[PDB]
């Protein structure tokens, strides 16, 4: 048996920094004894869209019920709202008739994000994406876009802090796939646009200061994804291309049951994912850096852009958790154990006391939050840290 | 302790007159031969390229 | 905004690694020491060690190894650093000149990577053919140590492996072959690798994998004519070689990790071994010679030498003589001989060598009442802890170290004037049946007592008794010694007076602490009285969590249940009560106060400032700092300066910016300052080590805020004003200039903030040991650096600065420490 509790990884702390290289996980090693240990059922929720936190975390976007102006709320914490939860020990705050807890239902929203700009973006009719987002490395600025048929499409980059739209593209005849990131790719401020109806592939620099250059534009493309600037890697219909395009030389080729295409893909499958860009220290968990992620997978592209959330709950390395529903409405709760003993830690339940579901992480607090949606009814629940003392 | 005899032995004479420091401050500018330059581009397009050939 | 100035009253003491080699020349044996940030260079001599020189880097130094390549007439030595800067020195002499010349530089950073849970590991090649890194999982870096090339290109390997505890080069092989262990879900195994560089690949090693103990966790290469490698575990030692197998299970080393290990002979017939409990073991390697010459193992034998300081690294020296450097503890120049001596301990210490580290708490008291703060630290672990006392004056002024041994480690500890004495936590480790695993300070204390609170494991287990002892101030004798209950650990220990109550108390916050709860659950806020030399409890307070930290707050209780900071009164009946709570927290670990504001640093949401409102009755969020960082210490500079020290060895301060217009702006603290310390800062504390006196006023800084850090450096923070903050700012650019770094590291670049998030120049500090150094360059070079530089000579106009300004400024700046 070994020393789970937070006390011991404390003074272990104190008195030793271990290895040279080694206090990332010193402290990583917290997220096993701090957890959202606490849900709140059917928390009252603005008519907006939400969509995700920025890569550090500070902001969260969403979309308002015209679909063509953005909201950007301050995140104020995961200990936003402790004040309102005492004397309710226990697990969940389960849906009750008493006037406390439907207070509580209605003031946590606006206890945790705190409204800061609505930017009024689109025009000439067109619409926001509900899935497009994409956040710069720095994360001062956001990338939103606005609408087989086609019609014009618009690409827009927003700064957070102070809200004001500062540049904006177009293109009369386009057909991208902006949902989930799917047309769109960002790497260290190079930012790619894939035209699938104009058989397309456009690049830009975006500047610190928030601005689009053109650098350039070049069996049939089907999705796009960007390993470097100097290397795209595309699809055709399937075959796989890595190719140069300062060069314009075809690198590679593969086909879609291709062996050594699998074995590349196990073997750099961190490369193909790119989870925490915004930063030189980095955290990722896949099948190629992880004794369980390799695992599993062996059991059992291209990747979309900033797919992944950095939580470390969802770390592998320190959590062992069901891999059926978080990465229709999960049958079940998920439960996370420890790694390390294998112990029961939180269980997390986007159901109320088919549906699709959606699970939110902040990158790095202990706080989540749990959408069920259907044809016209959604459903939110906070998962986040409470005590009671 | 037949494990302890024939410990090694550099010098004779050294810690045997055993009783119970300067900082450097570099100002000559002295051109490094040689700089530790790392594989610009990363392993996979590395192994890409080495396959192509 | 905010203009501070960072310099090092004690540079780090913690020795982190130990190599010896021919580095000065061909013909001398030089010992290495790397303490963080500073390499120092003895050259053993029939004299011990004469110290040659001490060289300061830019950087954390991870891996230190000599290496001498053919063509060469001495060793180089390779150096890393913790920021990846990678450095291959050669020592050079000129008679009375020394110049340590770099050979090499580069930096070796991946930007995609995941750092490894053991750490940066760095090996080079027996025939010194490469230098090979392990940094990230599943990825080897070499670095070819080539000659003719212009650039030393380095690539990486992909590592098939994800979790590697140890690596090595292996002897006797035609090609570079590295061999190690490595976990995954089936257990742990060894493995064996070739490195070719042509192909850039790993080749099949020479012998098979093979699944190996739970706990191997060390890998040695053993030298010609044996070959192969010893796996070391925690119940048992195996060697593998090809085909040839062994493996032994002495029931000696059952009780504790082995850490650290070192080779005596040349060909590896002895190898050294020291565990964490600071016992010392010799490997035997028994050789046998076949009929046609060549020779092979027999067997292992283990045998126990004694006991020494806990040692992070061993090198044998020469002579008998080993070189035990550690980190918890002082380190050793220790002998061993052929007989045992009346205790049975062939281990004899001739020398030791002073290591505050790891500070763990600190207090400034003027114990003799003179007007000069001395320091007193709650220093070492296990059987090292101990407190340091620290004066700073003559035997130059120094500072001079005073070491009273507790035998167990110390927590917290907190000076009552009143009584004269110290109160300090401290914590024992002791079997489950519980006995106690060898005397220390709690046991032999003069008067003792046991917790009567009635208000709430297998064999072989280990446990910790918790215990509140009363320290006389001036035979640091342990008057009294109060073991708290099972189960339960003290945590947080303050001194103050009450309310209306004129008695002086002692307050413990302590928590009931089990292996299978992630968190505490309850807690006591416990009262004692220390009176007539017995110490008795005024008061107890059942509370629902750990009681992290706990300050006196205009005579309340401050406290920090959990993550709860709740206040108390201290009543008529003697008897807590809670006033006001604010619940907003993670965990509220870190509590200062100055007026009505309260300081709370936190587990992961950096520090927030709250404001007690006397007229309500309640607490109120002034502002906090949104950006996240992992405090460990905090501390309040002035009303609207806040100082942090957060995980990745940083420096930030931030600030109340009262120059906002709306009350949403004002909630938000402005980080104005960030700074790379390049050190874990545990305790941060007011004072000073210097004399005030009257004729001190001319100093150009206002305040003082000492440091103390797991290194055992001991720093001071101070504050400039604007003009005086520009001037040494352009010292920095000019300086920056004229010294050029070993390891050619620029000073930008290593004073940079860097956390797992940000990563930005420093801004709001100046380093002090930079500006300090201005007066030790050549004079020439001071007329190089002053020369055309704009100085305000104090007449209120600017002219062209001349040296003797800049030296008596810079000399007023060195008198703050």
């Amino acid at each position: 048996i070994q020393n789970q509790n937070v006390i011991h990884r404390l003074e272990r702390r104190r008195i030793s920094s271990g290895k040279a290289g080694t206090h990332w996980h010193q402290v990583r090693v917290f997220h096993q004894n701090v957890f959202p240990n606490f849900t709140v059922v059917n928390v009252e929720k603005p008519p907006c869209f939400l969509r995700k936190f920025s890569p550090d975390g500070r902001y969260f976007i969403a979309f308002s019920s015209d679909q063509t102006s953005l909201e950007i709320y301050e995140y104020q914490g995961c200990q936003a709202a402790e004040d309102l939860l005492q004397g309710y020990e226990g697990e969940i705050l389960s849906n009750g008739n008493d006037q406390r807890s439907v207070n509580i239902r209605g003031r946590l929203f606006e206890r945790f994000f705190v409204l800061l700009h609505i930017t009024n973006v689109a025009a000439n009719g067109e619409h926001l994406n509900r899935e497009c987002s994409l956040f710069t490395d720095d994360c001062r600025c956001v990338i939103v876009g606005s609408a087989s048929p086609l019609e014009d499409y618009s690409l827009h980059i927003i700064d957070l802090h102070t809200g004001r739209l500062c540049d904006t593209r177009t293109f009369k005849c386009d057909k991208v796939v902006l949902s989930h990131n799917q047309g769109l790719y960002l790497y260290k401020n190079i930012l790619a646009i894939l035209s699938v109806q104009q058989q397309t592939i456009h690049v830009f620099q975006v500047t610190p200061e928030g601005t689009f250059i053109d650098v350039r534009t070049i069996l049939r493309m089907w999705k796009m994804q960007l390993l470097d600037e100097n290397h795209l890697f595309i699809k055709y219909t399937s075959f796989f291309v890595v190719y140069n395009m300062v060069t314009t030389e075809v690198i590679a080729v593969f086909e879609n049951t291709s062996d050594e295409l699998l074995e590349l893909f196990e073997n750099f499958c961190d490369l193909f994912r790119n989870a925490t860009l915004h930063s030189e220290v980095q955290f990722p968990c896949s099948a190629s850096s992880n004794n369980f992620a390799r695992q599993i997978q062996r059991r059992f592209l291209p990747i979309s852009a900033q797919s992944y959330s950095g939580s470390p709950y969802l770390d592998l390395s320190l959590f062992s958790y069901d891999d059926k529903w978080v990465s229709t409405c999960g049958d079940h709760p998920i439960r996370f154990y420890a790694r390390d003993s294998g112990l029961l830690k939180f269980e997390i339940q986007a159901g109320l006391l088919r549906r699709l579901v959606a699970f939110t992480f902040h990158p790095f607090e202990p706080f989540a939050i749990s959408v069920q949606r259907t044809n016209a009814e959604y459903v939110v629940n906070f998962h986040m840290r409470h005590c009671c003392t | 302790a037949d494990f302890l005899k024939g410990l090694p032995v550099y010098n004779k004479s050294n810690f045997s007159r055993f009783h119970a420091p300067s900082v450097y401050l570099p100002t000559r500018e002295y051109p490094s031969e040689q700089i530790i330059v790392t594989e610009k581009t990363n392993i996979l397009l590395r192994y890409l390229h080495q396959q192509w050939d | 905004q905010s203009y501070n100035y960072v310099v090092t009253a004690q540079k780090p003491t913690a020795v982190n690694g130990c190599v010896t080699g021919h580095f000065t020349s061909a013909e001398d044996l030089n010992l290495l020491i790397a303490k963080n940030t500073r390499l120092e260079i003895y050259v053993v001599t029939a004299e011990g060690l004469r110290p040659v020189k001490e060289v300061g880097m830019y950087g954390k130094i991870a891996v230190m190894e000599l290496f001498r390549p053919k063509g060469e007439s001495k060793d180089l030595l390779f150096i890393l650093t913790a920021k990846y800067n990678a450095c291959i020195l050669e020592y050079k002499q000129s008679g009375e000149s020394i110049d340590i010349i770099t050979r090499a530089h580069g930096n070796v950073q991946d930007r995609i990577g995941r750092p490894s849970e053991t750490g940066i590991i760095g090996i080079i090649d027996p025939e010194c053919r490469m230098i090979g890194l392990r940094l990230y999982d599943g990825l080897f870096k070499v670095i070819p140590l080539d000659r003719d090339n212009k650039e030393l290109k380095a690539f990486n390997i992909r590592l098939e492996e994800l979790h590697v505890i140890d690596v090595k080069f292996l002897y006797g092989c035609q090609a570079p072959t590295i061999c190690f262990v490595y976990q995954d879900p089936q257990g742990r195994h060894v493995k064996t690798y070739e490195v070719s560089l042509r192909e850039k690949e790993f080749n099949k090693g020479p012998w098979k994998q093979e699944n190996v103990e739970a706990e191997a966790s060390m890998v040695i290469a053993v030298p010609e004519p044996f070959g192969g490698a010893i796996i070391i575990g925690q119940e048992s030692i195996t060697y593998h070689n090809g085909d040839k197998y062994l493996a032994i299970a002495p029931p000696i080393i059952k009780q504790s990790t082995i850490v650290c290990h070192n080779r005596v002979d040349p060909n590896g017939s002895r190898y050294l071994l020291g565990d964490m409990e600071g016992r010392l073991f010799m490997l035997l390697l028994e050789k046998e010679e076949q009929m046609d010459g060549t020779v092979t193992l027999k067997d292992l034998r283990v045998e126990l030498l004694g006991e020494t300081s806990i040692a992070e690294c061993l090198t044998y020296l020469d002579n008998g003589v080993v070189f035990v450097g550690s980190r918890l503890g002082d380190s050793q120049l220790v002998k061993l001989n052929v007989d045992s001596n009346e205790q049975g301990s062939y281990v004899v210490a001739m020398e030791t060598f002073t290591n505050l580290g790891p500070i763990v708490d600190m207090c400034v008291v003027d114990l003799e009442r003179q007007g000069q703060g001395q320091l007193v630290t709650c220093s070492g672990a296990f059987k090292e802890g101990s407190l340091r006392i620290i004066r700073n004056g003559i035997g130059i002024q120094k500072l001079h170290i005073r070491t009273v041994p507790l035998y167990e480690s110390p927590r917290k500890i907190c000076y009552q004037e009143v009584s004269q004495c110290f109160g300090v936590l401290s914590s024992r480790i002791e079997v489950q049946d519980t006995t106690a695993l060898r005397p220390s300070a709690s046991t032999q204390a003069l008067s003792s007592s046991v917790s009567s609170s009635k208000l709430f494991t297998s064999f072989g287990e280990e446990v910790e008794v918790h215990n509140l002892l009363i320290i006389d101030q001036h035979t640091f004798e342990v008057l009294h010694a109060h073991q708290f209950l099972q189960n339960e650990y003290a945590l947080s220990l303050v001194s103050c007076k009450l309310g209306k109550d004129p008695n002086t108390y002692f307050i413990v916050g302590t928590a009931m602490v089990y292996p299978e709860e992630a968190e505490p659950k309850q807690g006591r806020i416990v009262v004692f009285q220390y009176s007539d030399g017995k110490l008795q409890t005024v008061a107890e307070k059942e509370v629902k969590g750990a009681v992290y930290s706990m300050v006196e707050f205009n005579g309340k209780l401050l406290a920090s249940i959990n993550s709860t900071v709740r206040l108390y009164e201290w009543t008529t009946e003697k008897e807590l009560r809670t006033e006001c709570n604010h619940y907003n927290n993670i965990m509220a670990l870190y509590l200062k106060t100055k007026g009505d504001f309260i300081l709370v640093g936190d587990l992961m949401r950096s520090v927030l400032l709250l404001a007690y409102k006397p007229m309500e009755g309640n607490f109120e969020e002034i502002a906090r700092d949104f950006n996240p960082n992992w405090m460990s210490a905090v501390e309040i500079l002035d009303d609207d300066n806040f100082l942090g020290a957060e995980n990745a060895f940083n420096l930030f301060v931030c600030q109340k910016d009262s120059a906002a217009t709306t009350d949403e702006e004002r909630q938000h603290l402005q980080e104005v300052g960030l700074f790379h310390l390049g050190e874990f800062v545990n305790v941060f504390c007011h004072g000073s080590l210097v004399m005030q006196n009257l004729g001190e006023t001319s100093t150009p800084t206002q305040g003082s805020v000492l440091f103390g850090t797991v290194n055992g450096m001991i720093g001071l923070v101070t504050s400039l004003s604007e003009s005086w903050y520009n001037l040494l700012l352009d010292m920095q650019n000019r300086l920056n200039k004229v010294i050029k770094s070993v390891g050619k590291i620029e000073h930008s670049f290593w004073r940079s903030f860097h956390t797992e998030r940000k990563t930005e120049p420093a801004t709001g500090f100046i380093d002090g040991d930079l500006i300090e150094s201005f007066l030790d360059i050549s004079r020439p070079k001071m007329q190089e650096v002053v020369a055309n530089l704009q100085y305000d000579d104090g007449s209120g106009m600017k002219r062209e600065a001349t040296a003797d300004d800049l030296i008596k400024v810079v000399e007023e700046l060195t008198r703050i420490h």
